[PDB]
């Protein structure tokens, strides 16, 4: 995270997007993880279907969210409001939308997961210290 | 018997409550 | 080592 | 009306003096407040003081 | 035969004072260690194909536990030749500790084992297993907040309110919802911990009034299922008619007792900054209090019907009378304008 | 907690003693009497019994009881606040 | 066993079980007002050693 | 059965006696606290003396 | 303590006499409806409306009722009979005394076991009669040091009609005769084994 | 710290993950635990005979006191539950 | 057509009752899954402790 | 602290009364403790007034401590027919809950401490909550138990965390001080969730446009003595403490109001719209409620003084004349148990006076001169329209519907034919006009010396 962190502004997208892509990756390691442990598969090749579906998924909408938001700082070069996370965050969701096949899923995914990105660029902007 | 332990706790607080007050107007 | 916390190496006898 | 203001209320100043008390009082358990929470960070973050040392 | 009944539970009682009494580790290692023993036999009166199991989990899970400590002891040890509490000084062992103590209070994900358990004993084992048990391993962690790693703690003191919401909706008969109360609780006690621990142990004590409160009173019903409790409004209407006020404390409605937790908790985390994770968590103990207030509504707010072969029961009076529980009641409900009394814990 | 000089089971220091004791009829003393009372009343709800005026005995007890630990308990109350606040003002004068 | 056979309402602790058949249960009013009757009776509103 | 020290039978000392003792006389009044900055340098030697 | 078993309507009866004078210990009085009122306090029957609200002879002038109370009774009896064994089987353990049982819970499977035969009571019914019977039977262990008896059918039925109720007599035969013929085929067969 | 007490950490560490990878009759946790009894004794016992520590010469064999008492008791638990089934996690 | 109607009975009670209200019907039926078996969660316990 | 020990005392009174004589015992004595709440009235041109350190009696605070007080003996009134087969002890359990609860209303209006006056905000919540299971008619009440609880929580949980915030970045929580200590706060963006978690609870309680679903379905399902406090009372009080924590934020107010002056700009026409075709009137009469709250919650937020003014006077006058209508078709309720509104049909052929109030309290319900409602009206329009020349536009529109509706409920359930066959009606009782005169005389003098009722702006 702390080479997530090190952005810097929105500067190379690529550079940024790569590491959102490796945080998207790992968080999907992990569900993956406690799915198969919750969730006995039955015939391993099933197992690895599910993580690969869970890692690809969420390895996806790291990806897309970090060049999104990286993209929009370089073109509307605002670029430190919180708004700029905003869509990616929105975007985020429907990236989501996209696997699950679903409007309704895909429509919840994006205002959420967007208000939840925007609170986060607020909360580097403000230093808050949830722990 | 219960009633009699009860007038004791009270009797005894009393007491206490009272010394406790002089010793404050002591120290 | 590396893995958790350092192991310092070499024989036994050392310690 | 005069009558009235004999036998239930009063003059202003019964509540002036009141209203003046009061503000006394609150105040200073504003300032002690604040005046307590610098001398804990400070204790803590020493341990010089008497009660936070462990 | 109760006398060696009570010997075991005296031995319990033994078994937790000493881990409150020693400094010295091995000696808490041993608190614990007693402490298991003794507890499982209790576990296993009237003796059921299902209570075997139950025990069979606890077992196994505890045991588990103790070896991780001890393992983590070992390597505090490895690390300064120290056994006095104090400090820990190498945090690989430390996270260990806290793992340990983790699966002791049942915090999540942990927690797992503690609705199944709770499941597959009666009630005055229960309530024995969900307060006495509770205490040992706070009584250490309230020695070792010096150093905690405060991430670590507080993440599984949400995510044990996350759990304890969430698996709390669910289900019906009452002893698995008894379970997810007090796995919620948990995560408010160990929230604050690294914080202020004069909080923890004030929380704690509302904790274990209240839980002594409902199950003296499931108790004095001898409901279990949730439907099984409906039929008591018309016998006994009183208890059902307080079933709903020791619930509304453990939801933390203001007047009452039970926010008083709530309230001086927000108080202390909100000194310390980290004023988004209170928001977050009070705002979850919320969906805790719902399923406090469905299972009031299958009780005493309404009637559900009653069955014909209750009428001969009217006849008979209650018996054995539980002399400590009418003070657990008022205890755990009226004492809020006493909040300031709680300095007395220094 | 820890403080230096201090011995740990007591429940009241000698050094108290020196605060004034609680009145006999502090408000937030009359209430741990109600307290007990509606404890002693419940006492009887619960059995059954005809409320209030059966067993007013015991409900002398409860009442009696309740008021009876408030008062120790006020008592440390004040020790431990009056204790905060001299600690407090001799660590202002410690680092002026 | 003898702990048992004393406190009667536990020898009858399961025999009012909720099934609910319809021969068997009762709405809540006539139960309500049952039992709301049962009270009237000289002897029934207080433990027996009270009333 | 507390510390290194504290008096063993037949007085066999430890192996890290010295500098868990240095160590302990520099620990007291300053507790806990400020402990783990004044005294860092005798609990280090102290380590190396373990390890 | 001794639970005599006659099995039959007037003979039911004659069960009972010939039990009390066989037994030092209270003979049981049938322990019907009032059954418990008589142990409650006031020691007296209250109206059948809150007490029981069967009635047996609401049960023979119209069995098969709409109403459930062909079920209705059967399953308060099993009830009270139940107390009747803690009434008595306490003071057992108590004084020490033998003491005299009417006809005891295990007589009880049978009654149903016709009814059940005659349709008066649908198989729910029942479904919920032997769960609450194994959940509660169980658990009190010692049976018997009882006397199961005979009578003929006919024979009863013909003192049936020499006893005065004329609910009694309304009573039907086919009924009774599968109430013997599943008693007989049971309830002896099983429970002698463990007096035994 | 010598490569040999690593040695050790990792033998219970693996007398862990085999204790929770849990799998058919339980009776091989019962067995995975007492391993991992064994790998903590061990490894205390080498550091008490390191420093010259000589009190804590006591605390290995008590540690293995409760530590087998425990053993002991779960054997029979397993018995109740192989009484009903002839066991099995499962 | 719309106000009484789609506009405040049936969106503005989705938005936010409905919406945590189906939520937690999700979560609840997930979390306590009903099984219980060991091998289960207790491997969850070897896991999370290895992220821990 | 002399109005509030005997509020307590008819507790010990009540349970203590002979079982048929209650209802005699409560109604003397809140009315007489209603007498002398309303000394407390005379306040000061000046400072407000004092008492102990724990309480004080601002002007904004006494028209409605008065009218609190003075809801009680009408609440029962109307309750002691709706039930009468009820147990005595549990009847005797039944008036502890109202009178419990105003209790902790008189008390949570003289205040002080903003803690304290938050834990009975709160602590309203238990006693209505218990009235509304218990007591209210059809299943859905369940349900609605639930909505009018977490919609409560949900907004007041924040705010209670707020609130210990600021006394730790602050000295003292206490009114008066931060009323004096206050310092602006502003912009950034920890402010601003400063801001809502500061108004989120408040905007909740007196319902908002976005969020007043709760409310419609609280008062189909209360029985009336719940109804009359959850309209008349709880949503003013919510304004009341709204009120009251304006003295801190500023200047920030002026840049975060817009959003929630388009939900009540734009959520009162709507909603006066959805007024104009309800299918039953016990609904009707709750979403004219927030359609007249609105206006209160715009005329708090410009913050003009004329504003504020115009908020008291609204609050109070909306007070009773809801809780006036509610009681009058309560009435209707009971005479056919129809509650649609469709089967009342032809109910002045049959009886007179009735109609009459059925007149008045609408009457005043669109608000025509010189209605208190009226004039508490006139003013936010005033402040709103120097506020934005357009507000008006809007406004306007808002005085239409309410007339509409309004004369509506009278016209449908009333003048016409009678049903035919609806022989359940019978001839008024004496306390149904006696309740309603109680409503409506207070309602009439109280414009004759409006300078008592404005506030304290």
């Amino acid at each position: 995270l702390h080479k997530y962190s090190d952005i810097p502004e929105g500067t190379e997208c690529h550079r940024k997007a790569y590491a959102s892509t490796s945080i998207g990756g790992a968080t999907g390691l992990i569900v993956s993880a406690y799915s198969i442990a919750l969730k006995p598969p039955a015939s391993f090749l099933e197992g690895v279907a599910r993580t690969g579906r869970y890692t690809f998924t969420s390895a996806a909408i790291g990806a897309i969210f970090g060049l999104t938001s990286c993209i929009s700082a370089q073109v509307r070069e605002k670029p430190d409001d919180p708004l700029n996370y905003f869509i990616g965050g929105c975007a985020g969701g429907l990236t989501l939308g996209a696997r699950t096949r679903s409007y309704g899923i895909g429509a919840a995914a994006c205002a959420y997961m967007g208000l939840t990105a925007a609170l986060v660029k607020m909360g580097q902007l403000e230093g808050w210290q949830v722990f | 018997l219960t009633l009699g332990t009860s007038v004791f706790l009270w009797i005894y607080l009393i007491k206490q409550h009272k010394e406790d007050v002089l010793e404050y107007k002591r120290r | 080592v590396e893995i958790i916390f350092k192991f310092n190496g070499l024989g036994d006898w050392v310690i | 009306s005069r009558w009235i203001a004999r036998t239930f209320y009063d003059g202003p100043e019964k509540n002036y003096e009141k209203t003046m008390a009061i503000l006394q009082i609150e105040a200073e358990k504003a300032e002690l407040r604040l005046k307590e929470l610098e001398v804990r960070r400070l204790m803590r973050a020493r341990g010089d003081g008497p009660w936070y040392q462990y | 035969n109760p006398i060696i009944y009570t010997t075991l539970i005296m031995t319990v009682m033994s078994g937790t004072m000493l881990v409150m009494i020693s400094s010295h580790w091995l000696l808490i290692w041993i608190g614990f260690e007693m402490n298991l023993l003794a507890m499982i036999p209790v576990l296993m009166k009237n003796f059921n194909p299902r209570a075997t199991e139950a025990a069979t989990k606890y077992f196994l899970t505890q045991a588990t536990a103790s070896m991780m400590l001890m393992m983590a002891i070992i390597i505090n040890l490895l690390y300064s030749g120290q056994w006095t509490i104090t400090k820990m000084f190498n945090p690989v062992a430390m996270t260990m500790m806290t793992m340990a103590l983790a699966m002791k209070l049942g915090l999540s994900p942990f927690h797992f084992w503690v609705p199944e358990v709770t499941q597959g004993i009666s009630l005055q084992a229960g309530l024995l297993l969900l307060t006495w048990q509770k205490l040992a391993p706070l009584s250490v962690l309230c020695q070792i907040s010096q150093s905690i790693n405060p991430n670590l703690m507080l993440t599984m003191a949400m995510l044990s309110i996350l759990i304890g919401g969430w698996g709390g909706l669910n289900q019906t008969q009452l002893r698995k919802i008894m379970a997810y109360s007090s796995i919620a609780h948990m995560g408010w006690m160990t929230a604050v911990l690294p914080y202020n621990t004069t909080m923890t142990i004030l929380n704690l004590l509302i904790y274990i009034t209240m839980t002594l409160a409902m199950f003296m009173l499931l108790i004095h019903s001898s409901a279990t299922t949730t439907l099984s409790l409906s039929h008591t409004w018309n016998k006994m209407p009183v208890i059902t008619s307080l079933m709903m006020v020791t619930l509304l404390s453990m939801g933390g409605l203001p007047p009452l007792s039970g926010f008083m937790p709530k309230w001086m908790i927000i108080q202390e985390m909100t000194k310390n900054e980290s004023i988004i994770m209170p928001t977050l968590m009070a705002m979850t103990a919320l969906l805790n209090l719902y399923f406090y207030m469905r299972l009031a509504y299958s009780s005493s707010l309404t009637m559900f019907p009653s069955t014909n072969n209750m009428k001969m029961k009217w006849q008979f009076e209650h018996t054995k009378q539980m002399k400590l529980l009418p003070t657990m009641i008022v205890l755990s409900t009226l004492v809020l304008p006493m909040t300031p009394a709680l300095s007395s814990l220094n | 907690s820890g403080r230096p000089g201090r011995v740990p089971l007591q429940f009241l220091p000698n050094e108290a003693r020196s605060l004034p004791p609680p009145k006999l009829t502090d408000p937030r003393l009359v209430y741990m009497g109600f307290l007990g009372y509606c404890s002693g009343l419940i006492d009887n709800a619960i059995r059954r019994r005809p409320v209030v005026s059966a067993g007013l005995h015991r409900q002398l007890l409860y009442v009696t009881s309740f008021v009876f630990f408030g008062y120790y308990l006020l008592k440390r109350q004040d020790y431990m606040y009056a204790l905060r606040d001299h600690d407090m003002f001799a660590y202002v004068k410690s680092h002026p | 066993l003898r702990m048992l056979v004393q406190n009667k309402l536990e020898v009858l602790n399961y025999t009012t079980i909720p099934v609910y058949l319809p021969e068997i249960t009762i709405g809540a009013h006539q139960s309500d007002r049952v039992f709301q009757k049962f009270t009237e009776l000289p002897g029934r509103k207080y433990s027996p050693g009270y009333n | 059965m507390t510390i290194q020290s504290a008096e063993q039978p037949h007085k066999i000392p430890g192996r890290c006696h010295a500098f868990e003792k240095e160590w302990i006389e520099c620990a007291h009044g300053i507790g806990g606290i400020r402990a783990e900055k004044e005294c860092k340098i005798e609990f280090d030697d102290f380590v190396e003396c373990l390890l | 303590v001794i639970t005599v078993d006659g099995n039959i309507c007037s003979g039911k009866g004659r069960l009972a006499r010939e039990i009390a004078e066989k037994l030092g210990l209270r003979h049981f009085p049938e322990a019907g409806i009032h059954y418990a009122d008589s142990t409650t306090g006031d020691g007296k029957p209250l109206d059948v409306q809150l007490s029981g609200n069967c009635s047996l002879e609401k049960f023979y002038d119209d069995p098969k009722s709409n109403d459930g109370n062909s079920y209705r009774l059967q399953s308060w009896l099993y009830a009270s009979r139940l107390l009747q064994y803690a009434d008595a089987l306490e003071h057992l353990l108590s004084t020490g005394q033998g003491v005299v049982l009417e006809r005891s819970i295990y007589s009880d499977f049978v009654f149903l076991e016709a009814m059940y035969r005659q349709g008066f009571i649908r198989k729910q019914c029942v479904e919920h009669y032997n769960e609450v019977k194994k959940v509660t039977a169980c658990e009190y262990l010692p049976p018997h040091v009882v006397v199961y008896v005979d009578v003929p059918v006919p024979e009863i039925q013909s003192r049936i009609q020499k006893k005065g109720n004329p609910h009694e007599m309304k009573i039907t035969a086919a009924y009774l005769q599968d109430i013997e013929n599943a008693y007989k085929k049971t309830f002896l067969p099983e429970m002698s084994e463990k007096c035994e | 710290m010598p490569l040999v007490y690593m040695n050790i950490i990792m033998a219970f560490a693996i007398a862990l993950a085999g204790l929770l990878m849990y799998r058919s009759h339980l009776m091989s946790s019962l067995l995975c635990l007492e391993g991992m009894m064994l790998s903590l004794f061990i490894m205390s016992t080498l550091i008490i005979l390191n420093t010259h520590f000589t009190l804590a010469n006591m605390m290995p064999i008590i540690l293995l006191v409760f530590a087998a008492c425990e053993a002991a008791l779960g054997l029979s638990l397993l018995v109740m539950v192989s009484n009903t089934y002839g066991t099995d996690y499962v | 057509k719309s106000a009484s109607s789609l506009l405040d009975l049936i969106w503005l009670e989705t938005i936010l009752p409905k919406t945590t209200s189906f939520i937690q019907m999700k979560m609840s039926i997930m979390v306590s899954n009903q099984k219980g078996l060991i091998k289960l969660y207790f491997l969850s316990f070897l896991i999370t402790i290895m992220i821990s | 602290l002399k109005i509030i020990i005997p509020t307590t005392m008819l507790l010990p009174m009540t349970w203590m009364s002979k079982h048929n004589m209650i209802w005699i015992n409560a109604t003397v004595h809140s009315l007489l403790i209603s007498l002398i709440s309303l000394s407390l009235l005379n306040q000061l041109g000046e400072n407000s007034l004092n008492f102990s350190l724990t309480f004080f009696s601002d002007s904004l605070s006494a028209p409605l401590l008065v009218l609190t007080t003075w809801l009680l003996p009408l609440m029962l009134m109307a309750s002691q027919s709706h039930l009468s087969k009820e147990t005595t002890t549990r009847k005797k359990l039944y008036i502890t809950m109202l009178i419990l609860l105003q209790l902790f209303l008189i008390m949570t209006f003289t205040a002080t401490e903003l803690i304290l006056f938050y834990i009975l905000f709160e602590a309203t919540l238990v006693p209505t909550l218990i009235i509304i299971t218990r007591w209210g008619n059809q299943t859905e009440r369940l349900n609605a138990g639930l909505y009018f609880l977490f919609y409560t929580l949900a907004g007041s949980l924040p705010l209670l965390v707020a609130l210990v915030y600021i006394q730790n970045t602050t000295g003292s929580l206490n009114f008066l001080i931060i009323h004096y200590w206050s310092h602006p706060l502003s912009n950034s963006w920890s402010n601003i969730f400063m801001w809502l978690a500061c108004i989120m609870a408040f905007m909740v309680k007196m319902p908002l446009y976005g969020l007043h679903l709760w409310l419609p379905k609280a008062h189909v399902e209360a029985p009336i003595a719940g109804s009359m406090v959850l309209a008349a009372v709880l949503l003013k009080l919510g304004g009341y403490g709204m009120m009251r924590i304006t003295t801190i934020l500023n200047p920030l107010t002026n840049y975060m109001a817009y959003p929630f002056l388009m939900l009540s700009m734009w959520g009162m026409i709507m909603t006066s719209s959805i007024c104009l075709r309800q299918t039953d009137l016990k609904s009707l009469i709750a979403y004219s409620s927030v359609s007249h709250m609105a206006l209160v919650i715009v005329a708090i937020m410009i913050q003009t003084p004329w504003s504020f003014m115009g908020a008291t006077a609204l609050m109070i006058a909306h007070g009773l004349t809801s809780s006036m209508l509610f009681c009058l078709a309560n009435t209707n309720y009971e005479r056919v148990h129809s509650r649609t509104m469709i089967l009342a049909r032809g109910l002045q052929t049959l009886l007179p006076l009735m109609a009459t109030w059925w007149l008045m309290a609408s009457l005043t319900n669109l608000a025509l001169p010189p209605s208190i409602n009226l004039i508490g009206e006139l003013f936010i329009i005033t402040a709103s329209f120097s506020w934005s020349n357009i507000t008006i536009i809007l406004m306007g529109m808002n005085m239409m519907i309410t007339a509409l509706y309004s004369l509506y409920m009278l016209i449908t359930t009333q003048r016409g034919k009678y049903t035919h066959h609806i022989n359940n009606i019978k001839a008024s009782f004496t306390r149904e006009n006696a309740l309603m005169a109680l409503h409506i005389l207070p309602l009439l003098l109280l414009t004759l010396n409006p300078k008592m009722i404005l506030g304290p702006l």
